[PDB]
């Protein structure tokens, strides 16, 4: 994934927080996934506003947080690839 | 840590020149007699 | 409320900067040149890097071969030169500098 | 003697395109200056195009030989 | 231009992998996965 | 208590995964994205380029 | 010779027989701050270093133009002056 | 600053400003 | 300018020898939005029919609890809504936005059954329907239109400008540029026409081979990137699904 976080201003992302939920399509099969808007808003605390790209519609996160996120993704992916993975995240 | 207290840059230059001259003498000693004398004294002269 | 302001397109669509190229290294040119000196095979004019070409250019500039000739040698090439003749004619608008050129050669 | 041989080869490979562009060009220019009719001009256009292709071929050859002559291991 | 092409390929081949957080030769420095055992 | 803390950290893991999925699905196509903008966003691959193309020339 | 000023190296064949030869890194990285970048994974560049780097996202055609004009002026009117006839 | 304490290695490579000295050194032919 | 759009389709175009034609209009002219950089006053205006939208608006306002807005907008819009013509958002785009931002299936189905498939929502409609600012809605519509810039936009027609000065300068250009033997030179006939004609013929004969040989690498890279993205997303999703049932331990305890 890229470090491009869409601006939640209505001129860019119309209707961001009008409802308490976000939805996304995942993969080639386009599975649906719903995510709480608070879980999402947790990103805009690490978002950095000095940086703006792609027609000034996307900000960038701080590398610390972005790489923590990438590491969680990578851990999940390698666990999926492996077979001795733990049956729980506890 | 550049430089040392009590030592002079001129002393450093002297030491470096000594090293260079010693290395040159060593390299001239460990060389072919057929080529070194010629290339170092007769062509230059 | 209604919109009455005349919204320009520059407040919406921002153009990319393409006039001056990008610097993916995020380092200035003189620092690149300095770094290349300590890399193997890129010292000053040795090698075939851009820094080598730049240093060779500066070296031939620092040399004498491309400097103007002295007065003792002007009449070897310069006084019979197309650039010299054209410049003399241009800066003497309505005159003929052949005689003055002969006298400059004599001098 | 090897230095002289090498410089001769290098200069020849460097001037090859200049020759193809200048002397054959002078020949073409002579022909253009002398020819007036339309049939001969129609036939000579193809000679000009062939000269284009030949110039590009000479440039390729020179590029090859020059990358061979200016390649250093260290 | 060489640098430009290199970065242009790095983009496509790295930015959407999920497996290259960094370079594999430096994976020893990454933290350890709590899910493996 | 300890069970609550373990559930909390596992939920943090899964929330970070969901955030990653959201970021990925909201990202623009990387071939549409500008190369220099991508490299400015990424700080790790900057060091990879500087190592092989700023500290060397060959 | 004594041996103090001996050659500070060993032939590559003897190194290969010893199992000591290394071949790589036509370049180098002087400072550990620069060596450990690809291994840190979290702060390859400090904050101050990032802010300094953000100033070189593009090359400065303005500086190029200014320096080139200055150098051309100097080279033409101080270093490349030649005489001209006067009538 | 004195000649000796200036040309001392430590002070010469750490605290001193050798800019003018090395500029004079480079331009020596001009002055001569 | 940036390349906007959420599509991964590597798209190239081939050109014809015919120009784009639009219906005749005595006051409007069609142009590219990025090449024109138009403003709100440069955009052309027209009147749109209200009722089909006013019904849905009355419903939404009775649901949300704001009828003053409906009354004001209806009194403004009677006799048709006068609005810029090519500043709109399509029903599909709006539905995608609603879905990804969390509007319920009931509301989405209401939208679908209420409006036709080819309906075009404008920024005043969007603003009055979502309690937003017409400025922000205008900017959003402009971005969504620039995302699809192949479609020309309709501006007000303006007469040409500076024709007399342009005529003077073009006369000067010809007077200084054709008073020569350039187009009759041996250099021309030997280098300029042969090289140029050969390049043109080779380009016309291998127009597509060249393009394909150049675009091969970019196509492969885009394919690789998309495959990696898909596989990673799927793996992460299925693993989180596996670990989804690790919260009930507490409520069991
Ligand atoms: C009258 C009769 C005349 C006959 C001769 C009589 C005897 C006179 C003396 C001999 C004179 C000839 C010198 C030949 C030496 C080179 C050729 C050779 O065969 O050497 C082989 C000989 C044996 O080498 P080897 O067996 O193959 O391997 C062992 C290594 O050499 C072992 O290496 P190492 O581990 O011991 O140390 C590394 C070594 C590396 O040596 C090498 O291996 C190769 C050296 C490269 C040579 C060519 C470099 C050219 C670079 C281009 C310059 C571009 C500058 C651009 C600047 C731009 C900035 C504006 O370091 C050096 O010695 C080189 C230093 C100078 C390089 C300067 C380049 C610029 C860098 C500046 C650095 C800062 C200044 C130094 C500060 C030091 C602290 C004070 O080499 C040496 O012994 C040491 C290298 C030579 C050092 C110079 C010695 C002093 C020479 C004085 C010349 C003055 C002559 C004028 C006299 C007055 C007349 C009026
Ligand atoms: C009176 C006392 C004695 C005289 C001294 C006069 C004053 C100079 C004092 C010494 C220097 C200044 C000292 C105080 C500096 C204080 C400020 C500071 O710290 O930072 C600097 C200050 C700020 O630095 P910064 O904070 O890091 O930010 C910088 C900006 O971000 C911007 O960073 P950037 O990455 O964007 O870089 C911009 C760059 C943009 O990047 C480029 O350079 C691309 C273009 C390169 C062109 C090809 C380069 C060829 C180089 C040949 C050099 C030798 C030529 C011979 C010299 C005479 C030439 C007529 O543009 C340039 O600035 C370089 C211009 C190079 C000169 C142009 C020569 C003509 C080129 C012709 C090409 C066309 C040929 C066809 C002609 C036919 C036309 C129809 O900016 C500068 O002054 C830059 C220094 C420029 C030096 C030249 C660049 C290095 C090139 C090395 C070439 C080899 C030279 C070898 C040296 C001698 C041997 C050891
Ligand atoms: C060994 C391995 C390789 C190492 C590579 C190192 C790389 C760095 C190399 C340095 C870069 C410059 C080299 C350029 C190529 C050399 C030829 C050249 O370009 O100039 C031609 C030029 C002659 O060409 P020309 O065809 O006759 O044209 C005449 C025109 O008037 C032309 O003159 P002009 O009217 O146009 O005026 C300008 C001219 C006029 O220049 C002059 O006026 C010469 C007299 C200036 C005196 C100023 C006062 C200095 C006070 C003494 C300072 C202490 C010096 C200590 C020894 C030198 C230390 C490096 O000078 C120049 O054109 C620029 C050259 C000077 C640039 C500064 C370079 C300094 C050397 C830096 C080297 C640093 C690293 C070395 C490596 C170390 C190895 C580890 O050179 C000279 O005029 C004479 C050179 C001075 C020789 C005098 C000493 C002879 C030795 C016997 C003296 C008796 C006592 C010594 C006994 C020994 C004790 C045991
Ligand atoms: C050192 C030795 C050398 C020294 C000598 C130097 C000699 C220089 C000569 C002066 C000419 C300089 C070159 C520029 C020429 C003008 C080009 C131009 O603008 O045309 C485009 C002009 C604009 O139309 P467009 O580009 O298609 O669309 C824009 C709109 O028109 C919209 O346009 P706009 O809104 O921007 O402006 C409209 C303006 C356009 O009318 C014009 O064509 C402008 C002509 C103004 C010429 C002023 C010359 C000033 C220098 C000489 C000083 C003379 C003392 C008078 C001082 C001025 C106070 C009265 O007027 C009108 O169209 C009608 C409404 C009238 C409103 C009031 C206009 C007057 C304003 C107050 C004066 C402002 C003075 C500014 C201060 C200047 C300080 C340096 O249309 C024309 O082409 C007009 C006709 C062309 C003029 C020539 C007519 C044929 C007569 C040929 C002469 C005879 C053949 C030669 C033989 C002579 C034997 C003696
Ligand atoms: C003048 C034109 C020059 C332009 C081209 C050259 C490049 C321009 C930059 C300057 C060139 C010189 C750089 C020298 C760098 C070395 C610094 C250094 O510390 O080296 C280690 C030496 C040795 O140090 P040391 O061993 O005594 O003590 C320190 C020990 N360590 C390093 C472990 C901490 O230090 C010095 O003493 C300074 C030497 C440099 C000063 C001399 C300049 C050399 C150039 C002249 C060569 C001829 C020498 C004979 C001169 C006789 C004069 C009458
Ligand atoms: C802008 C200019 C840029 C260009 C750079 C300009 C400056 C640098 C230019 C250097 C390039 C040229 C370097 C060539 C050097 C070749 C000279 C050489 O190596 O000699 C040949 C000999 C040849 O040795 P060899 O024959 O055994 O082996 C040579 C190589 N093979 C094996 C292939 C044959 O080299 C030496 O062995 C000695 C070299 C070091 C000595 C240099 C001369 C000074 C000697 C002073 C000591 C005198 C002691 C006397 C004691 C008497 C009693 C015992
Ligand atoms: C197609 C094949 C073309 C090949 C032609 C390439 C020619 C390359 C040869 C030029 C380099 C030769 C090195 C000469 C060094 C001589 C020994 C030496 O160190 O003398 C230093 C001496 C400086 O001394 P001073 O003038 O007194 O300095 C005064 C300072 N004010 O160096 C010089 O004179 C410089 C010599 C200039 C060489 C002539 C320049 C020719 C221009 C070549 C560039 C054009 C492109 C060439 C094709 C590229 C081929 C790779
Ligand atoms: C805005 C200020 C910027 C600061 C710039 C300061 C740079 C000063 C450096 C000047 C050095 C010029 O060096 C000088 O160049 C001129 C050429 O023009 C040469 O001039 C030489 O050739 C010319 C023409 O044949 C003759 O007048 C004569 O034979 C001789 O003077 C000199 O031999 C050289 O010594
Ligand atoms: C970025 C870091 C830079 C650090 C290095 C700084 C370099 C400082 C030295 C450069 C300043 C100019 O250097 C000096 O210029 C003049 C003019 O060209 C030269 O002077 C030479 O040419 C002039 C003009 O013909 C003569 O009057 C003079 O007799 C002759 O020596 C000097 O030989 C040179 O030493």
């Amino acid at each position: 994934m890229l470090n491009f976080i869409p601006k939640r201003c209505p001129s860019v992302s119309l209707l961001f927080g009008k409802r308490p939920v976000q939805r996304i399509e995942v993969g080639q099969a386009r599975h649906q996934l719903e995510i709480p808007v608070e879980t999402i808003e947790k990103i805009y605390e690490g978002v950095d506003s000095r940086l703006e790209y792609h027609n000034k519609d996307y900000n960038a996160m701080k590398w610390k947080d972005f790489m923590k996120l990438k590491l969680d993704a990578y851990h999940l992916l390698e666990a999926s690839q492996s077979e001795t993975a733990a049956k729980s995240a506890l | 840590p550049l430089g040392v207290k009590g030592r002079s840059v001129f002393a450093g230059m002297r030491s470096f020149i000594g090293q260079r001259l010693g290395r040159l003498y060593d390299s001239f000693y460990y060389s072919q007699s057929s080529t070194k004398y010629v290339m170092v004294f007769l062509f230059p002269a | 409320k209604t919109l009455e302001r005349n919204v320009p397109m520059k407040e919406i669509l921002q153009p990319l900067w393409v006039v001056e190229p990008p610097n993916f290294l995020r380092q200035p040119v003189w620092k690149q040149f300095w770094e290349a000196q300590f890399a193997n095979r890129s010292f000053f004019f040795f090698g075939n890097a851009w820094t080598s070409a730049a240093a060779f250019a500066f070296f031939i500039w620092w040399s004498r071969v491309f400097d103007p000739p002295p007065k003792e040698r002007l009449d070897r090439y310069w006084l019979n030169s197309p650039k010299f003749r054209i410049l003399s004619a241009f800066h003497n608008p309505g005159k003929r500098p052949g005689l003055k050129i002969s006298l400059m050669t004599y001098e | 003697r090897f230095y002289f041989m090498y410089m001769a080869r290098t200069t020849f490979q460097a001037v090859r395109p200049l020759l193809a562009f200048s002397v054959f060009g002078e020949v073409m220019k002579l022909v253009l200056a002398t020819m007036s009719s339309g049939l001969f001009s129609f036939l000579f256009s193809f000679v000009l195009a062939f000269e284009v292709f030949y110039f590009f071929l000479q440039c390729y050859i020179s590029y090859t030989f020059l990358t061979m002559f200016f390649t250093v291991l260290f | 231009g060489k640098i430009h092409g290199a970065v242009w390929r790095m983009k496509h081949l790295f930015a959407t992998n999920f497996k290259m957080v960094g370079h594999p030769r430096y994976a020893y420095a990454l933290p350890k996965n709590p899910l493996l055992q | 208590s300890a069970c609550a803390k373990s559930v909390e950290k596992s939920e943090e893991l899964l929330s970070n995964g969901a955030r990653a999925l959201w970021v990925s699905c909201s990202n623009p196509p990387v071939w549409k994205v500008n190369t220099n903008e991508w490299l400015d966003s990424d700080q790790y691959w900057q060091a990879f380029v500087e190592k092989h193309h700023f500290y060397s020339q060959y | 010779p004594s041996g103090a000023y001996r050659l500070p190296a060993v032939d590559y064949k003897r190194q290969l027989s010893r199992g000591t030869l290394v071949e790589g890194a036509d370049f180098y990285l002087p400072t550990a701050q620069e060596q450990q970048r690809l291994a840190r994974h979290f702060e390859p560049y400090s904050e101050q270093e990032q802010e300094e780097r953000r100033k070189f996202r593009f090359q400065s055609i303005s500086v190029y133009l200014a320096v080139a004009l200055g150098a051309s002026f100097v080279h033409d009117y101080f270093y490349q002056r030649r005489p001209v006839a006067w009538c | 600053v004195s000649f000796s304490q200036f040309f001392d290695s430590e002070y010469f490579w750490t605290k001193a400003n050798v800019g003018p000295f090395f500029l004079f050194l480079f331009t020596s032919p001009f002055w001569y | 300018y940036a390349t906007l759009g959420s599509g991964w389709s590597f798209s190239k175009v081939q050109y014809t020898k015919y120009r784009i034609t639009k219906p005749w209009t005595t006051d409007t002219t069609f142009d590219d939005i990025i090449l024109s950089q138009p403003s709100k006053e440069d955009f052309a205006k027209f009147t749109k029919e209200a009722p089909l939208f006013l019904r849905f608006l009355k419903l939404v306002t009775d649901v949300e609890g704001r009828q003053e807005a409906f009354i004001q907008f209806a009194k403004r819009c009677e006799n048709g809504l006068t609005v810029e013509k090519d500043v709109y958002v399509t029903k599909k785009e709006l539905v995608d936005c609603l879905w990804k931002n969390g509007y319920t299936d009931t509301e989405i189905n209401a939208f679908e059954i209420a409006f036709p498939a080819d309906y075009k929502f404008h920024y005043p409609e969007l603003a009055v329907l979502f309690d937003l600012t017409e400025e922000d809605c205008y900017k959003y519509c402009i971005r969504q239109r620039a995302a699809t810039p192949e479609e020309l936009v309709e501006l007000k027609y303006t007469k040409p400008k500076n024709l007399v000065s342009s005529y003077g300068l073009c006369f000067l250009g010809v007077w200084f540029g054709l008073s020569n033997t350039v187009l009759s030179n041996a250099w021309f006939y030997s280098k300029t026409f042969p090289f140029g004609a050969v390049f043109y013929m080779l380009g016309s004969y291998f127009y597509r081979d060249i393009r394909e040989k150049l675009w091969k690498e970019e196509k492969s890279l885009i394919h690789t990137a998309q495959e990696n993205k898909n596989m990673g997303e799927e793996s992460v999703y299925k693993q989180m699904k596996k670990y989804a049932t690790d919260t009930k331990c507490l409520d069991y305890l």
